[PDB]
């Protein structure tokens, strides 16, 4: 039913919301460093995931 | 926006069909009550 559910700007659920932006940044940024590195995103900030 | 189609007349149908267009995009069971027949035709989770 996703195409039947449209939302207003300003909601976290919108595909154009900053949450969507954040999701995409995380999705890609997390692979910039190896999982065993001190520079690994989830090591640096476990609260992010 | 209903239309009733009768069986036969070059297209065999089981009895016939009550065709309709709906603009509701939510799933729903559509019911067509016929008060003078005390009959009701339905379609569960009718298509968009």
């Amino acid at each position: 039913g996703r195409a039947s559910q449209y939302v207003a700007p300003g909601t976290v659920s919108s595909m154009f919301s900053p949450a969507a932006y954040l999701t995409e940044l995380y999705r890609e940024a997390r692979n910039l460093h190896a999982s065993d590195s001190v520079y690994y995103l989830d090591t640096r900030r476990p609260d992010l995931k | 926006y209903p239309v009733y189609q009768y069986s036969g007349n070059t297209s065999g149908l089981n009895q016939g069909r009550l065709l309709f267009h709906r603009d509701t995009t939510y799933p729903s069971k559509v019911e067509a009550w016929i008060p003078g027949a005390k009959r009701s035709l339905t379609n569960q989770n009718a298509a968009i």
